[PDB]
RNA sequence: GCGAUAACGAACGAGACCUUAACCUACUAAAUAGUGCUGCUAGCAUUUGCUGGUAUAGUCACUUCUUAGAGGGACUAUCGAUUUCAAGUCGAUGGAAGUUUGAGGCAAUAACAGGUCUGUGAUGCCCUUAGACGUUCUGGGCCGCACGCGCGCUACACUGACGGAGCCAGCGAGUAUAAGCCUUGGCCGAGAGGUCUGGGAAAUCUUGUGAAACUCCGUCGUGCUGGGGAUAGAGCAUUGUAAUUGUUGCUCUUCAACGAGGAAUUCCUAGUAAGCGCAAGUCAUCAGCUUGCGUUGAUUACGUCCCUGCCCUUUGUACACACCG
């Protein structure tokens, strides 16, 4: 039960570090439910990283 | 240390390798001694006579790895 | 498929080589796919090569590294601990042999299972470290595409040198098992002990 | 970085302000004409300022610019 | 071997010339003022476009002291300075 | 009819390559046959020392360098021609041996 | 097409010319072939004690065939290696100049090289047709 | 830093 | 004269001098057949721009490189870049350039460093450092 | 070819009153012989003609007193001066090679004699120092 | 820099500048660089070919590579996005080069009781100046060893050790009647080395500096083992007036800790790090050191103010020798 959501605008750098980056996902099948959440790894516009759970924002 | 691999080849070690290396999907230098519980060189002895035997095919050869089948 | 007669003659196999270009002349990636859609854009293996020694220029631009090919990414990342650095004619000795063994055992496309053993290892949810200036604290994020690739490629090089580091076993061989097994997702192989240790903090984090 | 100094700012624009008839869309005309116009000490600064002419030529062509 | 004897021809341009007048200025008890300010007057009234003078050491004081007299314009940094 | 190597060396190089260039012309309007010139590889005298006269601070090195350029010119012509030629184009920076 | 010598790989030709000048038998062999070290850098003397002699023939007279009159202390030069220095690094040492100037001088005397103008040694008249011969006895597998 | 004293 | 062209390949230091003349298939490296290439692992690196592009193209024209400098890759990657360049240049000069534009199409597709030298080359060490940006290591 | 063998092995050996395994090869074995190094049991085996390829058990009794012959007598047997480990004795000015035992008395009958005629190099050995002239700033912590 | 603006217009610093690296089949030539032809000449198949040698007269040609001077080339060029559509930024495309194109040199306003009078026939002052604190000769010391600390080199191996075999650089330096420079080749010698000749005041000779990692085939077989070669014994030579408290080199023997290293802490963004050697400096000899050079050649960001240092604004001050107040 994993869930695929593709990122539609980077939003900036967060974290106390700045490691880590708020991003604004869209999911592929049901092209609703946009949320914000971090991510980890460098992130260009159209990464469709998967989340194992989707209701949270961060 | 903890080893003790066997280097000296005696008769029921010389049949034990002919009754079990055919059963073997890839038998290398290292296979053969993780398992057989030979020594490197005696295993490097066995291939070159397994395949003068026609027991074992060689489908790549080089120095560090010696990579051969089953015949079977 | 015709055999051009030179004076200088050319081997049988490369002259098979024009019809079609193959790793080390034995493993096509004309059967290869990724099955998983999230790594598709960052593993390259739409362009083929005959050795996996190549040039660099792929560690300018950010997302470059993507178009690196896969498996000269595997040998860059092989090439590690001091002693091996600059020996790549050596890791590309290995990767030859470790794809050989590959293919004799369990009988599919090696470079198949170089491929499903990255898909399959990189790990989906790691927590990063939140502390606020030596406060223990950890939080559960997410894992980009890129990220996940070299993290695969990190984790299975480190396994291989470590399983045949002290040991008879030589390294293409630990290679080659490890690769094997962590395509088929044993629990048993490193990696996927590393990546089911890190996504179980993720599940105690979030 | 990229970013222009003033002394190829105020230069170019004082090349706008001076020779527009004479000059045109095309750096490698540009660069020539200011070669002719100007006396430029060096090729790097000539080469600055014949590509920032080039430049406010473009933003002119889009509209009206400030100060020029 | 022959050796010829040319007089300087700018006064205000040629810093050595300048250099010792004011060595022999200072050695003749001349006050530090009007030594220093005669070779920044001389040197513009030659027409430099820039001139420093700098005296560094100790003068009826223990501790030591250094004294720019400045004039015009100068430039100090890349080759321009190798070559004006 | 002589043999004659012309060897130029300097530190700098707008007059050697002026020096070169008016003998080069003299040598051509004159017709004598010429071989040069042959512009050799110039030779960087590098010495690196330390900047701090003591032993103290960061350790900070000066490299200086001295270019040597050097060209030869092969010509065939007369002692007479070959010498004055030498003393129309004598110059302070730019030094000159003549070799048979 | 005709076959040279710069035309097989060099392991097995040298590994044919070799056996061939052993089972031929003419080239004399040095009576200390059996206690010397090759360099003074090596620690052991080679481990093929009967052959080696004649490997090393075959080597000198292939490089040679390929270059142009290399003196002795170039070959002590090229069969030199690193040294094994106990805590200083490394440094090139030249091999034996007696176990090369032997092999040479044997190979001269039967009759594949000789001393060459201006220093060095040529590759004799029958030592091309020889080698080639070789090459062709060579290349046939 | 020593003052030399003699002997002979 | 006959249908000669002389090229060029680089690498860091490494540099193949490539003269093609029309002949039979001959492509030798300072005089030596290329089914002995060392190092053995690398032999495919100058087997490429040959394969490549399909053998026929060197029926009628014989290559002999001259690669000097470098070290053994770098003067791999001189002699096929030379090998590539000199038969772009053959096409070219003396063949219709549909030949030559699709010889340059499929290497540029292919191989960036087919036929452009690798412009990077190494930085200068400074002092207050064993290496180009290493320094020496500081202690409090 | 390999080849097989019931009850010829002789799994501990003994030589020069040194126990010594069996199944190394014959070349290193005789490397466990104290005095005796790799070039100079490579040497003995090759004037013995002891083939290499042989383990110390498949070793011979002919064989194994035609080694210890050699050991014991070497300049009889062409082995050359200049290879030896102890040449220009002091006392009788022969060339010998001292083995097992031999090794350590007569080292330390160097050790007595040097300092019997009280030299430096015996003084620094009685101090435990370092005797070569060696810097004892940073190593002389044992 | 855009922009906001009681400011407008300027100067230094930054940037420009200079050196170096990458491109030029576009000029100018090159027997101290290379090539193709041509003489003469060799081997193998005999196919006319493939590899060579030779040519300071074949009294040839040329400049693609080599050298260096005159130039050209890049200015974020073109096209998409974001942005006050501004300064800019990110992607592509073209390009040799699109991180200030890469790397450096120079480098402001003041200042420090920062370091050197042990660089100066640079210096003021103090001390000494004939039994000298001057200079020279002999011998010892700077190396001395219960200890604490820093910069590093070898290692802990099989991505490895030996044994054979393969076999590629760049930056430079080099002498004369000296007081001894770089040294090829031939011949002896296990080696180190010895002896006889030749080239070079140097793109010519050392030198293709045939360097090391590196590659191939063998021995070893996870063992403190053939990893490691300390600690030492004996012996042979080299430099030097002189080697003892072992200059260094070579032979045999001796076979130590170390089985990847705690708290802490250093360097690092592309031909970079890391290995790997080579040259120059000191230099009669000695490089585990620096200054450079090239060989093999990556992992990972391309972000932040979480630590540390520094900078700016507001604010408080009983500080101005400025909180070490
Ligand atoms: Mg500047
Ligand atoms: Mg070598
Ligand atoms: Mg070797
Ligand atoms: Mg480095
Ligand atoms: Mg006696
Ligand atoms: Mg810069
Ligand atoms: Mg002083
Ligand atoms: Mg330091
Ligand atoms: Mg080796
Ligand atoms: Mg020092
Ligand atoms: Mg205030």
């Amino acid at each position: 039960p994993v869930t695929l959501a593709k990122v539609i605008k980077v939003l900036g750098r967060t974290g106390s570090r700045g490691g880590v980056t708020q991003v604004r996902v869209e999911f592929l099948e049901d092209a609703s439910r946009t949320i914000v959440r971090n991510v980890k790894g460098p992130v260009r516009e159209n990464d469709i990283l998967c989340l194992m759970e989707s209701e949270r924002e961060a | 240390d903890k080893a003790q691999h066997i280097v000296i080849l005696d008769q029921e070690k010389y049949d034990r390798i002919l009754k079990d290396v055919p059963t073997y999907k890839y038998v290398s230098v290292s296979v053969l001694v993780d398992r057989l519980k030979i020594g490197g060189s005696l295993a490097r002895v066995a291939l070159r006579q397994l395949e003068e035997d026609g027991i074992i095919t060689p489908v790549l050869k080089h120095s560090k790895q010696a990579i051969y089948t089953r015949a079977q | 498929l015709q055999v051009v007669e030179l004076a200088t003659t050319i081997p049988l196999d490369v002259q098979e080589a024009q019809r079609e270009v193959k790793l080390f002349n034995k493993w096509s990636f004309e059967d290869v796919e990724v099955k998983d859609v999230s790594l598709v854009d960052y593993i390259q293996i739409r362009n083929p090569v005959f050795v996996s020694h190549t040039a660099g220029k792929y560690a300018s631009k950010r997302f470059r590294k993507a178009q690196c090919p896969i498996v000269e990414r595997l040998t860059n990342s092989l090439m590690m601990n001091g002693r091996n650095n600059g020996k790549k004619l050596k890791a590309v000795r290995i990767v030859k042999h470790a794809l050989e063994i590959i293919h004799v055992l369990t009988e599919q496309n090696p470079i198949q299972v170089v491929v499903d053993a990255i898909v399959n290892s990189g790990a989906r949810e790691d927590s990063t470290r939140i502390g606020s200036s030596g406060t223990v604290r950890r939080q559960a994020v997410d894992v980009s595409p890129l990220r996940r690739v070299n993290q695969a490629i990190a984790l299975l090089t480190i396994g291989a040198r470590e399983a045949s580091f002290r040991n008879i076993k030589t390294i293409a061989e630990c290679l080659a098992e490890e690769l094997i097994n962590a395509a088929k997702g044993s629990s048993t192989s490193y990696a996927i002990k590393k990546k089911d240790e890190l996504e179980r903090v993720a599940k105690s984090n979030r | 970085g990229r970013v222009r100094t003033k002394t190829v700012k105020r230069a170019s624009k004082v090349l706008i302000e001076r020779f527009y008839p004479k000059l045109t869309l095309d750096f490698e005309t540009n660069k020539r004409l200011t070669s002719e116009i100007a006396v430029i000490q060096s090729k790097r600064l000539r080469n600055k300022i014949a590509g920032y002419t080039t430049h406010l030529m473009k933003r002119i062509q889009k509209g009206p610019v400030r100060g020029i | 071997i022959a050796i010829y004897a040319e007089r300087v021809e700018e006064r205000g341009l040629s810093a050595a010339v300048q250099a010792e007048a004011l060595k022999a200025k200072l050695l003749s008890g001349l006050p530090i003022r009007r030594a220093a300010y005669g070779v920044l007057r001389f040197a513009m009234g030659a027409g430099a476009k820039g001139v420093e003078v700098v005296i560094s050491g100790k003068l009826r004081a223990a501790r030591a002291k250094s004294q720019k007299y400045a004039d015009g314009f100068m430039i100090h940094s890349g080759q321009p300075t190798r070559d004006f | 009819i002589h043999k004659i190597r012309i060897t130029l060396t300097s530190t700098k190089v707008k007059q050697l390559e002026n020096v070169s260039a008016n003998i080069i012309r003299n040598a051509a309007q004159y017709n004598i046959v010429k071989k040069g010139p042959v512009r050799m590889p110039t030779k960087v005298l590098k010495i690196t020392t330390r900047k701090t006269p003591n032993g103290e601070g960061s350790k900070t090195w000066d490299a200086y360098e001295m270019r040597i350029h050097k060209r030869v010119i092969d010509l065939q012509a007369p002692a007479s021609t070959v010498k004055r030629i030498t003393q129309i184009t004598i110059e302070p920076g730019v030094d000159v041996e003549v070799t048979i | 097409p005709g076959v040279s010598v710069r035309d097989v790989p060099a392991q097995d030709f040298i590994n044919a010319y070799a056996q061939f000048l052993q089972r031929q038998g003419k080239l004399e062999v040095p009576g200390y072939v059996d206690i010397v070290k090759t360099s003074a850098g090596n620690d052991l003397p080679p481990q093929e004690a009967e052959t080696w002699f004649y490997k090393r023939a075959a080597s000198i007279a292939r490089h040679i065939y390929l270059r142009k009159q290399v003196g002795v202390g170039a070959l002590n030069k090229l069969y030199g290696g690193a040294k094994n220095r106990g805590f200083r690094p490394h440094k090139h040492v030249d091999a034996s100049g007696s176990i090369n100037r032997k092999c040479v001088q044997a190979l001269q005397k039967i009759g594949v090289l000789e001393i060459s103008p201006k220093g060095g040694r040529r590759i004799s008249e029958n030592g091309q047709r020889d080698l080639d011969r070789i090459a062709a006895q060579t290349l046939e597998e | 830093r020593k003052k030399k004293v003699y002997t002979t | 004269s006959t249908q000669s062209v002389q090229t060029f390949g680089k690498k860091k230091t490494a540099t193949a001098v490539a003269h093609v003349k029309a002949g039979k298939g001959l492509i030798k490296i300072n005089g030596s057949p290329i089914t002995l290439v060392q190092p053995e692992i690398l032999r495919f690196k100058v087997y490429e721009p040959l394969t490549l592009v399909g053998l026929d193209k060197f029926q009628g024209i014989d290559i002999r490189v001259k690669v000097t400098g470098g070290g053994h890759v770098s003067q791999v990657y001189a002699i096929r870049q030379a090998i590539a360049k000199g038969l772009v240049a053959y096409h070219q000069k003396y063949v219709d350039e549909a030949s030559k534009n699709e010889l340059k199409k499929i290497f540029a597709s292919y191989d960036k460093t087919l036929l452009v030298a690798d412009s990077r080359r190494m930085e200068p060490k400074k002092f207050g450092g064993r290496g180009a940006r290493a320094r020496f290591q500081k202690s409090y | 070819l390999v080849v097989q063998e019931q009850g010829s092995f002789q799994h501990i050996l003994r030589l020069l009153n040194t126990n010594i395994d069996g199944r190394i090869k014959i070349m290193y074995a005789l490397t466990k012989i104290r005095g005796v190094g790799r070039r100079y049991a490579n040497l003995v085996c090759k004037k013995a003609d002891v083939e290499l390829t042989k383990r110390a058990g498949e070793l011979t009794q002919e064989e194994l007193e035609r080694i210890v012959t050699i050991m014991q007598n070497p300049t009889n047997y062409k082995i050359p001066a200049w290879f030896l480990n102890r040449q220009k004795d002091q006392v009788d000015g022969k060339d010998y090679h001292v083995l097992a035992n031999n090794l350590e008395s007569k080292l330390r009958d160097d050790l007595e004699r040097l300092k019997k005629i009280r030299s430096h190099r015996g003084i620094r050995h009685f101090w435990g120092l370092k005797v070569r002239g060696q810097h004892t700033k940073t190593t002389s912590r044992g």
